[PDB]
RNA sequence: CAGACCACGGGAUUGAUAGACCAGACCUGGAAGCCUAGUAAUAGGUGCAGGGAACUGGCACUAACCGGCCGAAAACUUAC
RNA sequence: GAGUGAGAAUGCAGGCAUGAGUAGCGAUUAGGCAAGUGAGAACCUUGCCCGCCGAAAGACCAAGGGUUCCUGGGCCAGGCCAGUCCGCCCAGGGUGAGUCGGGACCUAAGGCGAGGCCGACAGGCGUAGUCGAUGGACAACGGGUUGAUAUUCCCGUACC
RNA sequence: GGUGAAAAGUACCCCGGGAGGGGAGUGAAAGAGUACCUGAAACCGUGCGCUUACAAUCCGUCAGAGCCCUCGACGUGUCG
RNA sequence: AAGUGUUUAAGGGCGCAUGGUGGAUGCCUUGGCACUGGGAGCCGAUGAAGGACGUAGGAGGCUGCGAUAAGCCUCGGGG
């Protein structure tokens, strides 16, 4: 098995959805791919999904004493987390509900040899 | 009009992954004696210092 | 120049004109200012024609050039500094150069200049 | 237009219309409060 | 001039693609300044003037980048 | 011995999906640039420019709200986006009157009303009274000051 | 309403502005981290296997080709 | 010379593994419900019931208590 090392950056103001949508882009890529493609991603779920990749990366670096270089993303997802629930006033008095949700963004870096 | 049955998993799904990304194309620019990586769009912008790279 | 072919760049065609007369004023006095891409794009040839007025240095252009800047501070710059040193350029006294997009939005971006090259 | 709500505050009229002097007048008003009272209402008028 | 978001032309300049610039065309209609005539409104000369866009030519002056992604055969049976 | 079996009651509650990353993001003014701050800025600060209102979209009083005011901090909730900002969050501070507006002065409509009259009871009225401003009477104006109060504080000069 | 027996409530270091994590430590257990006993379904992912872009499907059921694992004759892949 | 022929998955399905959300289930409890046996069956102009505002060194709620204000005195219990 390859040297892996964990990040999870938990309760993201973001949804699952919309993390994924950027984790789908950086996913399977080398750790400094992946940090450049969520740095010139537009999507600003790309700022927590790059925080989390780098924070596995350094944990793989320091904890793990792995080499940088060698890493690469290698399993990550953006699960949902919880959601708040607020209300949207609308004609007629009307009360629609509006979601806050939240997302747990996990990433587990490995170090291969290429 | 409403939508009159719920859809099923496999429409949604099938029609839900049409919503991605497209990745950036990104090319090499050697900047203070460092090779990042940035759209060729910046490239120029890049090259006369014009990019914020952090 | 050639008309704006879509909808104009401020909401209206006065706030376009506005918009053109303040960012070509901006651009004559820094030197280089950054704005949105499509801004950019639609000043770059209103600026050029103001610097060919300003080479074409004559109390007619200075007239034709005050009745888009209104800024007598950088008509005078215009005329006594931009069309003497464009008098031996002939054309694209512009440079757009296209730099990241803005946080809040996503819009395009891009940094017009005055070529300084020669 | 007309977009005057029901409700136009006014402190005095409060008082004055549900006010607590008002409900002991009556002895109806004095059963209200009464029954705010064994309820447990922490406002037992206005 | 192709377009809701595609695809078509030009381009990693071995380039007129767009803009600018220079002309032409065309539209307006005689610019500003100065001079002259009128106590003035205003008129006349400078002068087919000035201004200006889409069209047409020139012109690499500005931008088309000292760039990244994709993108090749499993073979077998049967006459000459 | 049963609160003993749910899939239906346009059943009830909680959590979620579908539409959907879709509509919308709330007028009829409009923003731009430079610099700053900051991890982060279309949105905050500053400097210009531009635009909008201008019998107001300016400045006040009243009602109503109740601390939302000022200073310093905060930015995971709210703000239809982001936010370093904010009427949001936290702490502290802030509201100074013989003259202003009220009460201590009056009464209007109306209310309540000792007794009282009427009414099986409950109570309905109501006199004397007593409340009751939206009205009457009633003595102060300029200037300055604070981060936040100012005919209140201060200065000068007035009036019960 | 429920952390834990006990806050022993995670010192210290690292990524991060924080939030949140990764080491480390506490604990019998953080598969107990003040979002905390157990942690169901709905719902939402990620990985792997088969399948699926000539097809008309109350979505199943009966046959059923083709694609991995449990015991052995045999000695090794074709049977049951 | 004609014919035969596996080979893709933008996405989807099924299943398994592994997670998240959520708060069901199980086991509980500080809280309720229904009663049993007793006490007392009234309080108040010596101002009741119930409250408003205050009160502790420090902000608020609940509790207690009233400018003697989480309290004062006397008598008892306990250490």
């Amino acid at each position: 098995e390859f040297p892996s090392a964990t990040a999870k950056a938990r309760y993201v103001r973001v949804s699952a959805t919309k993390a994924r949508r950027v984790i789908d882009l950086v996913r399977g890529k080398s750790v400094e791919e992946a940090l450049d493609i969520l740095r010139w991603a537009p999507q600003a779920a790309s700022e927590p999904v790059a925080k989390v990749i780098a924070s596995a990366a350094a944990n793989a670096q320091n904890n793990e004493g792995l080499d940088p270089s060698t890493l690469v993303v290698a399993t990550v997802y953006a699960d949902e987390g919880p959601t708040a629930k607020r209300i949207r006033p609308r004609a007629q008095g009307r009360a629609f509900r509006i979601r806050k949700r939240t997302s747990h963004i996990t990433v587990i870096v490995e170090s291969r040899p290429p | 009009a409403v939508p009159k049955r719920r859809m099923s998993r496999a429409n949604t799904r099938s029609r839900r992954a049409q919503w991605k990304a497209e990745a950036p194309g990104l090319v090499t620019v050697s900047v203070a004696g460092q090779q990042r990586k940035v759209p060729r769009r910046l490239l120029k912008a890049a090259r006369l210092g014009l990019v914020d790279l952090d | 120049p050639k008309p704006t072919k879509g909808p104009r760049l401020g909401g209206s065609s006065s706030h376009q004109s506005a918009l053109l007369a303040n960012l070509a004023t901006s651009l004559f006095e820094h030197g280089r200012i950054k704005t949105t891409e499509p801004k950019a794009r639609a000043l770059r040839p209103y600026a050029e024609k103001l610097i060919t007025h300003a080479k074409k240095g004559a109390l007619h252009n200075r007239r034709e050039v005050m009745k888009k800047i209104r800024d007598k501070d950088v008509v005078h710059t215009l005329f006594a500094e931009i069309g003497p040193f464009y008098a031996d350029r002939n054309g694209g006294y512009t440079r757009i150069i296209k730099v990241e997009n803005r946080k809040g939005d996503n819009a395009p971006m891009a940094v017009i200049e005055l070529v300084r090259e020669k | 237009a007309k977009g005057k709500r029901t409700f136009q505050p006014n402190n005095r009229r409060r008082a004055r219309v549900h006010g607590f002097r008002l409900r002991m007048r009556t002895r109806a008003g004095r059963a209200i409060v009464a029954n705010r009272r064994s309820k447990g209402r922490r406002a037992l008028t206005a």
